[PDB]
């Protein structure tokens, strides 16, 4: 009151409605594991990219457009050649529950502002300010604070 | 052997399975005892979870004509379908343990008690509903009983000790023990 | 390194020093696991040089 | 019951705005849903390997 | 008279006819398992979704739309290629029953308002009332009831 | 016999109406044939090899 | 044994099967037929559905 200090005191002493506006604006600061250099990403099924996806076909969107009695609104060669390859690989065992977990957690991190494979701090404009959120620091209670106190009020 | 009590061997001996209480157990619970179709067992129906429990008995019996070649559909008489636990069973499933605990500890005579409190604890820091409370047994045995060893070694266990167990909700961590 | 597993294998020793639960069951069954290079055969030879302090107790099949 | 009362109403649909519907209670949306998976996988994943020395009485 | 209540005495004893409109209105209201989370639903073949379908060709509609002396009327290239993978597969043990028991159960939803593998409770517009069905909870005295008396008569 | 009569009569197409063609009936429909199923492939499983509950008296 | 008689042992002698009612059974309808218009027919069709049954039982053969 310092960036340390605050995670542990104030879950136990300090509210965050006696905060300056330098000491808010620090603990929304990226961390010390920002600016250190981490090469090596984990790769995982990436939910953001479709691969069954294709191109604008202009003679659909043409005739689509032309609203009335058409019966089906997309292409489906490439989203039924995709179902076709999960039919013949044979893989079951943790494709049952690996993406199953994963589209939880990844859709979660949609609303932090966090992509799929991102173990570091990304932003999130709160009102005026960007709060940098994690994996692991969430920082919802920073979020619960500046969404409620600082709707009408302003503390950078 | 469902069919009739006996079968031959390379003698041919008459081998006779009547008196022998047969009993087939097998898994088939993934895709419909999971979240799919059983949240919250906390209710768990006196008219409703029963109904819930009146399909997916029939969904496993699909299951049963369809991979088992269904003359053991046939056979067998009663098929047996398990509800999934309930957390006001683990109160005294867990407690069941202790019974069984002392019975190693009767020798040395300490008498062990846990709170409700402490099996919620427990319940909520080990079980969920989906794995069926075999770690939850672990957890007893891998945590706690690693440290009753640990009080008995440096000599704070009398070997008359009334062991109390109870969690005062700070998640702070106690054991209350009366000679 | 890994005091995670040490206190795993020091427990099963308080659950066998101490006269605890010993079913039919050995006392801390261990599947270790890691790269080659770390200490995953030598905590078991200094287990014989601790447990039994004699390094004869040990056997390697 | 109150997205059945618009559904059924004579109002056109160019005057249904965000303002005139009515929002979904908080047990009902992804956030909740999303994020009460985390307070089961995340917790359930140590299920297995729960910690010696981490609960000390 | 109050929900549990009635689902045990009015098949013994209390008519539908003595209710008031806040009894009846009630009994259609959605129960606790409604407003109860629950994830993961169980996958089935979607008797919805036809994977054997096509796109409209415009050149077809327009042949098809002048009217006389055309033998067929479709595009059967997506349907014959369907055909040819199910002699292929070699899969009868059971799809002999799937194509001859399922739909029984996800048509019979259809007049119910009930999607394909949807385990909760759907609406059903009966006169100016819904009706919220199950699966398992019918509700079909209640439709009878409401069909019978409720048509030239408004109980809300 | 009632959908044969309307079929040889000389009325033209246009003028068959829902209101002319007369209903089947019950046990005609799919609203029978598919609730019949239930009748038997839900309760054909309901009392194959299950018999504890509900045989009281 | 269901053609002859004369059957050789492993000490080669013959072995009758004469006045032995040879019994063969065997299911080969299960999972396959599972209605023909008959599961359901208590009634069983008495000059109708007979005839299926004689195609059903055609088809085994
Ligand atoms: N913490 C440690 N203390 C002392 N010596 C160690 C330590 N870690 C590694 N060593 C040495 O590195 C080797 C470790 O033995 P091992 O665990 O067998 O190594 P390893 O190369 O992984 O072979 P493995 O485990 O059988 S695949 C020995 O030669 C030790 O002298």
């Amino acid at each position: 009151a310092v960036k340390d200090i605050k995670k542990l005191i104030e879950e136990g002493i300090l509210d965050y409605e006696d905060l300056t506006e330098n000491e808010l604006r620090k603990l929304a600061k990226p961390d010390d594991n920002f600016y250190e250099l981490s090469p090596y990403a984990s790769d995982e099924k990436d939910l953001s990219l479709n691969e069954t996806s294709g191109l604008t076909n202009e003679q659909l969107k043409n005739f689509l457009g032309q609203n009335g009695t058409y019966h089906m609104s997309y292409d489906s060669k490439s989203i039924d050649y995709a179902k076709q390859k999960k039919s013949e690989k044979k893989e079951d065992q943790q494709e049952d529950d690996d993406g199953f977990y994963d589209a939880y957690k990844q859709i979660k991190n949609s609303y932090d502002g966090i992509p799929n494979n991102f173990n570091h701090e990304a932003p999130q404009l709160i009102g005026n300010n960007y709060v940098f959120t994690s994996i692991y620091d969430t920082k919802e209670n920073l979020i619960k604070f500046l969404k409620k106190n600082s709707e009408y009020d302003l503390y950078d | 052997i469902l069919g009739d009590g006996y079968i031959n061997d390379n003698h041919r001996r008459n081998i006779d399975f009547s008196n022998t209480i047969i009993i087939m157990t097998s898994n088939l619970g993934a895709e419909l005892f999971k979240k799919k179709l059983f949240f919250d067992a906390d209710n768990s129906g006196t008219p409703e979870y029963k109904r819930v429990m009146e399909d997916v008995r029939l969904s496993l019996i699909k299951k049963c004509k369809k991979v088992f070649k269904p003359e053991f559909v046939n056979r067998i008489d009663k098929i047996g379908v398990f509800e999934p636990l309930n957390k006001k069973n683990l109160h005294k499933i867990v407690a069941l343990r202790f019974k069984k605990l002392e019975k190693r500890l009767e020798e040395k005579n300490i008498q062990v008690s846990v709170s409700e409190k402490a099996i919620d604890y427990i319940i909520d820091q080990s079980y969920d509903p989906e794995l069926g409370a075999r770690p939850t047994l672990i957890f007893i045995e891998s945590v706690i009983m690693t440290k009753f060893a640990i009080m008995y070694l440096k000599k704070e266990l009398v070997d008359d000790m009334d062991v109390f167990v109870d969690y005062n909700s700070k998640a702070k961590n106690l054991v209350i023990n009366l000679s | 390194g890994n005091e995670d597993i040490i206190k795993s294998l020091s427990d099963a020793v308080v659950k066998a020093a101490t006269g605890m639960k010993d079913p039919e069951k050995p006392i801390g069954t261990f599947l270790f696991l890691g790269p080659t290079g770390v200490g995953k055969t030598e905590l078991a030879k200094t287990l014989a040089i601790e447990l039994f302090n004699s390094k004869d107790n040990l056997i390697r099949v | 019951e109150p997205y059945l009362k618009i559904g059924r109403s004579h109002t056109l649909y160019t005057h249904i705005t965000p303002d005139a519907v009515p929002q979904l209670p908080k047990e009902c949306t992804l956030k909740h849903l999303s994020s009460y998976m985390e307070e089961k996988l995340k917790s359930m994943e140590s299920k297995k390997n729960i910690e010696s020395g981490k609960y000390e009485f």
